[PDB]
RNA sequence: GUCUACGGCCAUACCACCCUGAACGCGCCCGAUCUCGUCUGAUCUCGGAAGCUAAGCAGGGUCGGGCCUGGUUAGUACUUGGAUGGGAGACCGCCUGGGAAUACCGGGUGCUGUAGGCUU
RNA sequence: GCUCAGGGAGGACAGAAACCUCCCGUGGAGCAGAAGGGCAAAAGCUCGCUUGAUCUUGAUUUUCAGUACGAAUACAGACCG
RNA sequence: CCAGAAAAGGUGUUGGUUGAUAUAGACAGCAGGAUGGUGGCCAUGGAAGUCGGAAUCCGCUAAGGAGUGUGUAACAACUCAC
RNA sequence: UCAACCUAUUCUCAAACUUUAAAUGGGUAAGAAGCCCGGCUCGCUGGUGUGGAGCCGGGCGUGGAAUGCGAGUGCCUAGUGG
């Protein structure tokens, strides 16, 4: 049998574009994300200063955005039609989430524009389960037990079942 | 010479005990102190408002003044050859009832109770505590078997 | 020309020969340092 | 170089170790503490002799290494090169100080770190040698001729423990056959009746 | 590998927080500032009005703290509202107002101060504050306890606050958090607060979902259709409930049924059983190893 | 028997994994118009009740780790006072009183207050 | 309202180290400095508003002779946040 | 207190602990043997038991080490364990 | 394999380390200024003659551990501060 609240589902999908420098690159790396999502992304600041990468303390070097629900599933299937519905064994986290990255944004729907330029992007899929709100609600917070958490092979079978994805060994 | 700081040498004196760090429990707060309560002083490191000075940690005094958060108290502090009954303002965390008084209080009520009793009887009870007397005579029953013989054990350098 | 700096040697003998006299036990202790809006109340309760 | 060891002999000062506050301590010249065939099992060196101090004094880190070399050099002659195991069981930690004169005088007197010393309580094992039970007088003579490197007074005691363990010799093979303690090298591991039951199964399997 | 972080030394050095902090139910930093009495008040109680909003209920109860555990003096739950004629919609703002009102009027009934300090009979949603009448027993004051609720504008904890205030409690408050305080312009629309109290946020949404898609309307408001309440029944139902509460606020206790003494869980086994368990486990493992080998 | 709301003492209550949870609850859960707040109704806020013990939570289990309480170690270590005691010293023995702590071996695994339900 | 130091598993360029995400995490961080104490729905970090860093008389603590100054602790009367 | 000594030793002498061997005749002491493979292998200019490294057996035996020491260039000669 | 790393083990330590933790020691208490009733007052606090505090009036002596001993209180003051 099956109990329908341990049915496995996504709970968020997180995008970022880490351009590594501020200004006209980064402020258009946000404009491509709002073309993807239909919502304004958020600029992440640099935590430390490493002169080898060319960044300083509190520099806006990356732009990220989280999506939920049907819009998240839409962006996920667009990226998986880019990545040929094929991922790897090592792409999956130990805790059950997974993710990958796309090398240019013009493939998953975005028309090429010369003022925008070109940008690569990252996905990361946070698989949930109905019940994972216990970890972050305010009043009576708790951990989410041992049966209920997602292994890695449950994520592998979820991806091989939901989208008929090809997991290659590597 | 030594420094004359307010908190010199109290790294173990106002330190919290082991695994009793953190939030102050609230029954310390919810205990009312009236005038004339014999009361102990024990400073706490988690709060710093109203610290009694390190010469009062472990002293017992008498409440004379009660304010919103703190308590005035007359404690006896010894200055080189004399002993001053000096009054200090201590916030409510650093202070705790003396149980040296309530045993006397229950003994007063107990012996006034048994003085009201046995007054209509004419029975003269004893009310002064006498010290622990010498033990009276008593037969030790060597019931059956004999006392076991003990001998000094021979020395072996086990180290 | 150095000197002995600090000592508490004969001090305990000097204290006890007059004795460390405990403070004067006396009923009706004073009312200095009492909460002044409590002592306003006390003085109106006395004057009426 | 160094002043005579009758100066720095009695445990006069507080234990003043090499730490964050006392810096620049020169290294104690004993640095090998146990040697012989130290890579051995517990089953093949049962017998053990202890040099036990009988004075509360300080043994210098140089005298420790002198006595170690003197007790090693006898048993490489006697028991062969892999028939014993010396373990010196006093690591020196107390650094001792030196007020050297060049004319200031006694004013401003606190010594620089000179050397390291080992404070030894009454009845404490300084050195201990384990070997076969047939090499008993070799342990006795080796510890005897290593006594003369230390000051003070030492006795020689052959213990009832199986080697460098805290378990008695008449009970060691009994408890091994009962599988209550298992060998892991120089020593053993004691198994209580307290673990989870799969650890019981794994040793009885 | 990596060091085990939840080591035996970790559990030796580890200090727990308080039990209610571990369960999450209590904010002690707010609790100490709420509940402690000034020491010159000398065992005078300090009443607080605890509001806890649940998924299917609202707990409103008035409590003061003693040492062995804080006494509840009066309670009023949202599942007492079908007695007063609110069949359904028990977790919303109007039910929070009703149970605040019920808590207030029931406490006044306990203390014998019903006919004095009757408060707002006609609900308006203004600044209301109970002035204490001289020569009469003084008005009951207590302090609002929200626990862990994020106290933003329009909260049902402040709905229960307005319920107790209009019932006749002198709780200190201000109309920044009531629904209708416009944030950007800093005034307070008492008519908007009144229609939130009477439930036109729900009734207007009910008339909204009746328009475009009625199976979504039945998916949203199921037992509203089963209990025959409509947006034109809505406001009159809450006014009749307010009148019923302010008429008879006393509370009966349900008579206790005599227990069957049935043990619904599994009791704690003794040391003899759990030593015998591992004795026969070791016997079973040895007798299963000796034949399989 | 047990739960909820608020607690007291704050591990005999913690942590890991497994088993079972009748009824009422507590939850997970469904939504975003209104109150409110975010990149995102995930959190917070608001409106509900299609589904469900999967998780939270509760009860229990582990020759469980921890913790708590005892035994041993131990009248040992240390120690108040004393000797025209010993010992070249270091230090040690004795007289009079007090008296610890590991390792090792057992036992225990939340008690309880106010208010309200459920087991009709 | 948040949770830190660190670590494990992941994710285009990206690496030992830039950013995103999950999990462990009794403090191993941070609180201007020296050290010590103290602190986790805070005393830390981030936001909103601010001037209790204000006017004023007494008492008390600390060093102490039971004197000052400095510093601090309870109150009380105003004006405020 | 306090006015002078230690590590280390002694077959001086007195106690004390522990382990051996001894009428199947020991400890001394005086006498008789102390052999063969074999001058065992490596090595060394020469090492025959005797400067060196590992082995260390057998036979005949009442008993004798591939040797305890003195010797020799190496033996021889003497001595000891037994 | 050599190592670092990780897991149980192990030898030795601390004045400026510490879970435990003595002996000696430091406060306070061992009644009449204390208890037990009744009634006032208060501009303080107050759901409530609630709370607290101060007043009046009344009743309680087996003087509430051992031992020992007269105690309190105020002026002036030398010398001393190697
Ligand atoms: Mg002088
Ligand atoms: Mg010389
Ligand atoms: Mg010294
Ligand atoms: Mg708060
Ligand atoms: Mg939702
Ligand atoms: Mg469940
Ligand atoms: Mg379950
Ligand atoms: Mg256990
Ligand atoms: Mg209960
Ligand atoms: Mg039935
Ligand atoms: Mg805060
Ligand atoms: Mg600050």
């Amino acid at each position: 049998k099956e109990n329908p609240m341990r049915e496995l589902r996504i709970r968020k999908l997180c995008l970022n574009i880490c351009v590594g420098e501020s200004g006209d690159r980064l402020t258009r790396a946000a404009k491509v994300l709002e073309q993807l999502t239909g919502q304004t992304p958020v600029f992440s600041k640099a935590r430390y200063t490493v002169r080898s990468f060319g960044i300083r303390r509190n520099e806006k070097i990356a732009v990220h955005c989280t999506v939920r629900g049907a819009k998240a599933e839409e962006i996920l299937e667009k990226g998986l039609k880019v990545r040929e519905y094929e991922l790897r064994k090592n792409n999956f986290s130990d805790t059950g989430n997974f993710g990958f990255g796309i090398q240019e944004h013009i493939d998953l729907g975005i028309k090429y524009d010369p003022s925008i330029g070109i940008y690569g992007l990252d996905f990361y899929v946070v698989l949930g389960r109905p019940g994972f709100s216990i970890a972050d609600k305010k009043r009576r917070t708790g951990c989410i037990g041992a049966k209920h958490r997602i292994s890695k092979e449950e994520a592998m079978r979820w991806f091989q079942q939901k989208y008929d994805g090809i997991i290659l060994p590597g | 010479t030594n420094t004359k700081g307010k908190r010199r040498g109290t790294r173990y004196m106002f330190s919290r005990p082991f695994r009793k760090h953190g939030v102050v429990p609230l029954a310390t707060y919810m205990r009312i102190y009236k005038k004339g309560d014999i009361v102990d002083i024990k400073g706490m490191g988690t709060v710093q408002k109203g610290m009694p000075h390190k010469c009062y940690h472990g002293k017992t005094g008498r409440v004379y003044n009660v304010t919103q958060h703190a308590v005035g108290i007359v404690v006896n502090k010894q200055v080189k050859g004399k002993i001053l009954a000096k009054r200090i303002n201590v916030r409510i965390e650093h202070i705790k009832h003396s149980k040296s008084r309530d045993s006397f209080l229950k003994r007063v009520k107990e012996n006034d109770q048994k003085k009201k009793e046995a007054k209509e009887k004419g029975t003269w009870v004893q009310l002064k505590r006498q010290p622990a007397p010498p033990r009276e005579a008593h037969f030790v029953r060597t019931n059956g078997k004999e006392p076991e013989l003990l001998e000094p054990i021979p020395y072996e350098f086990m180290a | 020309a150095k000197s002995k700096n600090h000592t508490t040697h004969n001090q305990s003998r000097k204290w006890h020969r007059n004795g460390i006299k405990k403070p004067r036990s006396q009923r009706y202790e004073s009312l200095k340092g009492v909460d002044p809006k409590f002592l306003r109340n006390m003085r109106f309760a006395k004057k009426h | 170089g160094r002043r005579p060891a009758r100066c720095y002999r009695y445990c006069k000062n507080k234990p003043y170790p090499k730490s964050r506050f006392c810096r620049g301590v020169p290294d104690a010249k004993i640095r090998i503490f146990d040697l012989g065939r130290k890579k051995a099992k517990v089953d093949e060196f049962p017998l053990c002799g202890h040099m036990v101090s009988d004075e509360y004094e300080q043994l210098s880190s140089e005298a420790l290494e002198a006595a170690r070399i003197c007790a090693n050099k006898y048993m490489v002659k006697s028991c062969g090169k892999d028939g014993f195991h010396i373990r010196v069981r006093l690591h020196p930690f107390h650094v001792i100080r030196i007020n050297k004169m060049l004319q200031t005088g006694m004013r401003g007197a606190f010594g620089k770190p000179q050397g390291t010393v080992a404070r030894v309580h009454i009845g404490q094992v300084i050195m201990s040698i384990r070997t076969k039970l047939q090499n008993k007088e070799h342990v006795v003579e080796a510890l005897r001729r290593a006594k003369f490197k230390f000051p003070g007074r030492q006795k020689i005691h052959i213990s009832k423990k199986w080697g460098f363990t805290k378990f008695n010799a008449d009970e060691f093979e009994d408890m091994v056959a009962e599988k209550r303690l298992i060998p892991d090298g120089c020593g053993v591991k004691y198994i209580p009746n307290r673990g989870p039951l799969d650890k019981w199964r794994a040793l009885h399997s | 590998f990596v060091k085990v972080v939840k080591n035996k030394a970790y559990f030796k050095r580890y200090q727990v927080k308080f039990r209610r902090r571990r369960e999450g139910k209590t904010d002690y930093y707010a609790r100490k500032r709420l509940v402690i009495q000034d020491k010159n008040k000398y065992n005078t109680p300090k009443y607080r009005m605890i509001v806890r909003v649940t998924n299917r209920d609202i707990i409103c109860q008035i409590a003061y703290a003693r040492i062995e555990g804080d006494m509840i003096v009066c309670a009023a739950y949202a599942h007492e509202l079908p007695k007063y004629g609110v069949k359904v919609g028990l977790t919303n703002y109007a039910a929070a107002y009703c149970t605040g009102l019920l808590l207030a009027r029931r406490l006044l009934n306990r203390f014998g101060m019903d006919k004095i300090y009757e408060g707002q009979v006609e609900v308006t949603g203004d600044e209301y504050n109970v002035e204490s009448i001289d020569g009469q027993p003084g008005a009951f004051t207590c302090y609002l306890d929200a626990g862990l609720a994020r106290t933003t504008t329009g909260n049902k904890v402040f709905g229960a606050l307005k319920g107790a205030v209009d019932g006749g409690l002198s709780i200190p408050h201000s109309t920044k958090r009531f629904p209708g305080y416009d944030s950007e312009s800093k005034e307070f629309n008492a008519e908007v607060h009144r229609k939130h109290i009477m439930g036109q946020n729900v009734a207007d949404y009910m008339r909204y979902l009746m328009e475009e898609d009625e199976d979504a309307y039945k998916k949203q408001f199921s037992q509203y259709i089963k209990n025959n309440v409509t947006p034109d029944m809505m406001e009159e139902m809450y006014k009749k409930a307010h009148a019923a509460i302010r008429e008879n606020p006393v509370y009966e206790k349900k008579p206790k049924r005599e227990v069957k003494k049935k043990r619904w869980n599994r009791p704690k086994m003794s040391l003899a059983q759990k030593k015998d368990r591992v004795a026969q486990k070791k016997a079973s493992f040895l007798r299963a190893q000796e034949r399989a080998a």
